[PDB]
RNA sequence: CGCAAGGCUGAAAAAUUGACGGAAGGGCACCACCAGGGGUGGAGCCUGCGCGCGCGCUACACUGACAGAGCCAGCGAGUACUCCCUUGGCCGAGAGGCCCGGGUAAACUCUGUCGUGCUGAGGAAUCCCUAGUAAGCGCAAGUCAUCAGCUUGCGUUGAUUACGUCCCUGCCCUUUGUACACACCGCCCGUCGCUACUACCGAU
């Protein structure tokens, strides 16, 4: 099994590098197809390449399929997108506190298909090993400061990305009394994402919305009574968890049911939780000059 | 200030502030090493009063000096002599004439006067591979040491 | 119970969400308050606006539970710093 | 340009030294010495990251023919207290037969 | 944030990934499994189907039925 | 290629052909038909053979030694011993080619690593 | 540069597809039952959140103290690491450097010496927990966010009791679809809307 995970990760990295070179060529081939249909004259370096024309005659059709959106990009999520229900386990750090364990339970209840695991004495490579051995889609690690959580680590499996984020303004479910709160409904939640516009924003949108099981698309625009909101300002994604009734065709009553975060991501690594030496995709550039001026996501 | 304990990035810095009130005022400030390592004041330290934790860019050394560059405003003085020469006037002297008259030497700091620095050639230690990694890596790249 | 179920039950009690009444049922309603109760509903079913303890009081004394509003307090303090 | 600058424009700015109350701690590391320190650390970490990749992606069933003429790195249990991960090499000495040692001892 | 949630819910647009059919490729119409010139282009398409049947049989037999 | 570019059966059989060749390990990408133009190659088949793929997996040192070892019969692919040095190892059986049960080559590797368990 | 760029005005629907339920039957849950375990809550310290609240930390004796004997880990190597500040004296024209004072485990096992002695294990509640899990123990690191009033790893020792049931509290779903043989079941129920037609009532 382990040889298959290593081999498939190496094949994925090689295919991504080949896609970089092929994109450098296919930016030139899309000018030849647009000039053929519209008749505007093109560059001589493009029109006088015999290899480009000879291979263009075979590779028209994938460019047309990408224009129509009929195919999907080579990704770690596009293999099993809406086919499998993504199972995900939430774990603490090594010796958790009682409020960290209740918070772990609360963000377990945020996902309708998640499970929680007691860490105890569990070495982190064997944690990764057991996740790949039970075909989990995601793990989420939690770190507390002193009864208040300060970091999440959302890792996608078998070889997918980590998003490590630091938590702020955490208001737990376990602070309000049982007369006012109650047992959270476990229905498949709607999701809304607000303010993600860069390709890095669509990356974090993908690795956050593939944590939830896929919604049945027959009548999802009106059915379902539970929503989860990820909205970012100043690249600190703030998340709420509401439950709603549609009290009229023009009005809706919301009710806050879950914990509130404003998590800020500081590391997105193309590689799982065990790989400390995985190649990072983005990291929070503090101690640079304009790293506080520039806004990502 | 001066480093007190130095970890990989977070160093504790001692001889800069006098109290946690002053550190709480200067929380988040851009601290800097003489070498060029940037950093940020993170948190006041409890048990030695006046120290703090500052997370730097890379590892600083105990020989380094950690500076914070603030900008203090200076107001000019509101003095005005008229040079009424036909009547007579008192002329305020210069600092050199004042020092030569009332016999006080000019302030000179020996830590401020420039010196020649004897730099030895920096030689670093060889690579120290750990035992478990050096026993786990394969045959074509195994380390051979007699 | 759930927050969804108790929200639906309280809105059915306040008559905001129930079945589509006929004109005769509206005649009965015009033959025989609700905003004052909707304010309490929108305060009770959004409990994260204010800070509460879960345990209740440590020692019960009987003599004749919102303990603070962090959102309103932070906005008030930021207005003081703006001024 | 370079002709539109005086000699006082060209004059070098001197470097301050470590304070004399603190000279026992060593030299005051400035940008040049820091660049040397950072280059050496980035080089050593690059070699160690490549060694960790090579130790992770290792076939457990690999078979070179030098394995029949080399002693492996072993483990701490098999080797003992004298266990480094380095494969031991030969110093050139060899176990010497009795006729040649008879010749050498007659010479001595 | 609350008004953003109310606007999305009312004019309901949700960014959840939707459950797609696992056989959208081979069965694009989604038929139910129970009781139930251009001729040049059709001849070319049938020739490609015949060629692919032969070539897929050869490639599976050459990989020795691991496919 | 000779089909028109917006054709459904052209697109479906392009994806089928590229997925089949990438699953057999001949092509290294599954997103270009020019790979089947000038990258499918008898050398690509011949390097998906067994002694070359175990030379790449470093089960042997050279393709000559690998052909000698799989003629002497130390190598199984999966669960069955393989005596034919032309068995084309696909991309998901390159994870299952390993030594046989009572192999002297396996005893040599374990004796080098000092893990020779005689049980 | 041109259009946008002229105020019956003065803040707080759709529906033959819709709105809300009920009854029966299933599935699941240490936010449920059942059996146990463990926190917090009592005293002190303090981060944090808004004097209060918890989260950690410490003290509180049979599981004792003293003296011996023996025997066990794993992660950890950037010419790099240092706990203060001072009484004196040395060599110091002067700045400093010296010297002398003051403030690779724990555990475990075995063998002896003494014997409960301000020398007292936390109420109502509330929360969490089902196997290398709860709980004890130390060692190491400090990785661009968080974290020294601590954080995260790493090894060591390692149980009791459930592992059934939807009876309580709930959550999800069936009563439409999504496949065909055997085999089984056999028109779930209410209050309204909307549409089509039919006739009625009374002003214009």
């Amino acid at each position: 099994m382990l040889r298959k995970q290593a081999r498939q990760r190496r094949d994925y990295l090689y295919r991504r590098a080949l896609l970089l070179r092929d994109a450098e060529i296919a930016e030139k081939r899309a000018k030849l197809r647009a000039a053929l249909a519209s008749g505007k004259p093109l560059d001589p370096k493009i029109a006088n390449d015999k290899e480009l024309r000879k291979d263009f005659d075979y590779d028209v059709s994938r460019d047309i399929a990408k224009e129509q959106g009929e195919i999907d990009i080579d990704d770690e999520y596009s293999e099993l997108s809406g086919i499998v229900d993504p199972r995900v386990l939430v774990t603490t750090s090594r010796d958790p506190s009682s409020r960290l364990m209740a918070f772990s339970k609360e963000i377990r209840l945020m996902f309708p298909t998640a499970i929680r695991l007691n860490r105890g004495n569990l070495i982190l490579p064997d944690l990764v090993m057991s996740a790949q051995r039970e075909r989990l889609s995601d793990i989420i690690l939690l770190h507390e400061h002193r009864g208040t959580p300060t970091a999440i680590t959302i890792s996608h499996f078998p070889h997918g990305p980590t998003l490590m984020a630091s938590l702020h303004n955490v208001v737990l479910r376990a602070d309000i009394p049982k007369s006012i709160k109650g047992t959270v409904s476990e229905s498949y939640p709607h999701l809304i994402f607000e303010g993600f516009r860069t390709p890095l924003g669509q990356r974090v949108v993908k690795i956050l919305k593939h944590l939830f099981p896929p919604r049945d698309p027959t009548n999802n625009a009106k059915s379902g009574n539970r929503v989860i909101t990820f909205v970012n300002q100043d690249d600190c994604i703030e998340v709420r968890h509401h439950v709603y009734v549609r009290t009229n065709y023009n009005s809706v009553e919301l009710s806050e049911v879950g914990p509130r975060f404003t998590m800020r991501p500081f590391s997105i690594t193309m590689g799982t939780l065990e790989n400390k030496d995985a190649d990072v995709e983005w990291h929070l550039s503090q101690y640079t000059r304009t790293g506080r001026k520039k806004n990502y996501f | 200030g001066t480093p007190w304990k130095i970890f990989k990035n977070t160093a504790f810095i001692k001889d800069m502030f006098n109290s946690s009130l002053e550190i709480a005022k200067f929380e988040g400030a851009a601290i800097r090493t003489v070498s060029g390592i940037r950093g940020q004041i993170k948190r006041a330290l409890s048990k030695p009063e006046g120290y703090f934790r500052a997370t730097f860019e890379d590892k600083i050394l105990l020989s380094d000096i950690v500076i914070l560059k603030a900008w203090y405003p200076v107001k000019p003085k509101q003095f005005y002599n008229p040079a009424t020469n036909l009547i007579g006037w008192q002329s305020m002297r210069l600092t050199g004439e004042i020092r030569r008259a009332e016999n006080i030497p000019t302030p000179q700091n020996p830590n401020s006067t420039y010196r020649k620095i004897e730099r030895p050639e920096r030689h670093f230690n060889p690579l120290r591979v750990p035992k478990n990694l050096a026993a786990e890596l394969p045959f074509k790249s195994q380390i051979v040491q007699t | 119970g759930s927050q969804l179920k108790r929200l639906k039950a309280s809105l059915r009690e306040q008559g905001l969400i129930g079945p589509q009444k006929s004109k005769k049922q509206k005649r009965q309603n015009a033959n025989d308050q609700k905003a004052e109760a909707l304010k309490s509903i929108r305060e009770q079913f959004n409990p994260f606006q204010f800070k509460t303890n879960a345990r209740g009081p440590k020692f019960e004394v009987t003599t004749n539970v919102i303990k603070g509003r962090p959102e309103l307090s932070r906005a008030r303090s930021e207005e003081k710093r703006r001024q | 340009m370079s002709s539109l600058r005086h000699a006082i424009q060209r004059r070098a700015h001197k470097e301050r030294a470590q304070p004399l109350e603190r000279q026992r701690l060593g030299i005051l590391e400035k940008k040049k010495d820091y660049r040397l320190r950072a280059r050496d650390y980035k080089k050593k970490q690059a070699v160690l990251k490549s060694l960790r990749q090579k130790a992770a992606e290792r076939n457990e069933d690999e078979f070179y023919f030098g394995m029949m003429s080399r002693k492996g790195p072993g483990s701490a249990l098999t080797r003992g207290k004298g266990f480094t991960g380095t494969v031991d090499g030969d110093r050139g000495n060899k176990a010497l037969s009795v006729e040649t040692v008879r010749l050498l001892k007659t010479q001595d | 944030i609350e008004e953003l949630i109310k606007r999305r819910i009312l004019a309901g647009e949700f960014d959840e990934v939707l459950r797609r059919r696992p056989d959208m490729f081979g069965n694009p119409h989604g038929v139910r499994r129970g009781l139930v010139a251009d001729e040049k282009l059709r001849r070319d398409e049938e020739e490609i189907k015949r060629m692919w049947k032969e070539i897929s049989a050869k490639l599976d037999a050459l990989s020795s039925w691991h496919y | 290629s000779l089909l028109p570019p917006d054709n459904e059966v052209r697109r479906k059989h392009e994806t089928l052909l590229l997925d089949k060749l990438y699953d057999m390990g001949i092509l290294s990408t599954k997103a270009k038909l020019s790979a089947v133009e000038h990258n499918v190659t008898v050398s690509a088949f011949a390097r998906r053979r067994l002694p070359v793929v175990m030379t790449r997996l470093r089960m042997a040192e050279t393709v000559q030694a690998a052909t000698k070892l799989i003629e002497q019969g130390h190598v199984r692919v999966g669960v069955e011993e393989v005596r034919d040095p032309a068995f084309l190892v696909t991309r998901n059986m390159e994870d299952f080619v390993t030594w046989t049960v009572g192999s002297k080559i396996k005893q040599n590797i374990m004796k080098y690593r000092d893990k020779l368990d005689d049980f």
